[PDB]
């Protein structure tokens, strides 16, 4: 998270985080459910073997309330390349139930339809995640978060340097120096509809961090709606 | 019906029933007694910033 936010006690409790053999913080994932933790489909790359940690607000302070899952099994998108980066998408089910408290709870899954004209149309969203302060810069220790403004669909593909399929799409700034980057993919992008947060869109990527003139690119949930349960309900 | 007008009065997703509108609720909520606002079943509801 570039510039933003500092996710205080309690606001950011879908948050997740993928940990390396060496218990470093690479990627984000949102929480669906108990056993079952939303990421992108190429933070499975970026990893030989990876648990996942909740509940953290902080990668030096053990501040009482984390916990770490083992994954017990990886749904990642068929097609799936990065040649292309689109269907960049994953669902992984945890060995052990995440046990619910301060500072970890989950994120609503919303009715497609309902979502695809209440939740993106809405003016911002929020997106958050344990990465780096500016492009070039270190990983973060604090978690942080974002109001990302929603942004248009056409002006999306000018911007950009690649293809922007519609099973993504743009959200952030133009000038402005905030954005997502490094260590925040596979982290989740959430709209605030009345006082309740639903799973809008997954980290994905973009042209640097903050650059003017282009926009972080995230996964359209809805556009995957339907597949995430076939994914929880298995199979 | 009008889930545009203001979401159908609802508290989440809002749908069309031919003739009105028809509000509902995500896993773990109930739809209150009024058929619009939304009740969490548990202590740890989704969408909710815990406190
Ligand atoms: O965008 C990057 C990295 C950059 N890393 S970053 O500046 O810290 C960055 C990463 C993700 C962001 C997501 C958002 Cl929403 C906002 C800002 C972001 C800033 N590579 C740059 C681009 C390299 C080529 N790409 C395509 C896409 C489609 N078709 C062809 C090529 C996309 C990413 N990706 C995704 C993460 S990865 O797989 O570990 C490396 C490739
Ligand atoms: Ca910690």
């Amino acid at each position: 998270i570039v510039g933003g936010q500092e996710c205080k006690d309690g606001e950011c409790p879908w948050q997740a985080l993928l940990i390396n053999e060496e218990n470093e913080g690479f990627c984000g994932g949102t929480i669906l459910s108990e056993f079952y933790i939303l990421t992108a489909a190429h933070c499975l790359y970026q990893a030989k073997r990876f648990k996942v940690r909740v509940g953290d607000r902080n990668t030096e302070q053990e501040e009482g309330g984390e916990a770490v899952h083992e994954v017990e099994v990886v749904i990642k998108h068929n097609r799936f390349t990065k040649e292309t980066y689109d269907f960049d998408i994953a669902v992984l089910r945890l060995k052990t139930p995440i046990t619910f408290r301060m500072n970890v709870a989950p994120a609503c899954l919303p009715e497609r339809d309902w979502a695809e004209s209440t939740l993106m149309t809405q003016k911002t969203g929020i997106v958050s995640g344990f990465g780096r302060t500016h492009e070039k810069g270190r990983q973060s220790t604090r978690l942080k978060m974002l109001e990302v403004p929603y942004v248009d669909r056409n002006s999306c593909k000018l911007s950009s340097s690649f293809i922007i399929t519609q099973n993504m799409f743009c959200a952030g700034y133009d000038t402005k120096q905030e954005d997502a980057c490094q260590g925040d993919s596979g982290g989740p992008h959430v709209t605030r509809f009345k006082d309740t947060y639903f799973v809008t869109g997954i980290v994905s990527w973009g042209e640097g961090c903050a650059r003017k003139g282009k926009y972080g690119i995230y996964t359209k949930v809805t556009a995957f709606l339907k597949w995430i349960d076939r994914s929880m309900k298995t199979r | 019906k009008l889930c545009s007008l203001d979401n159908g009065d609802c508290d989440q997703f809002c749908h069309e029933e031919q003739n009105s509108v028809v509000c509902s609720c995500a896993r773990g909520y109930t739809l209150a007694d009024n058929g619009k606002a939304c009740i969490p079943t548990g202590p740890y509801p989704c969408g909710k910033q815990t406190l």
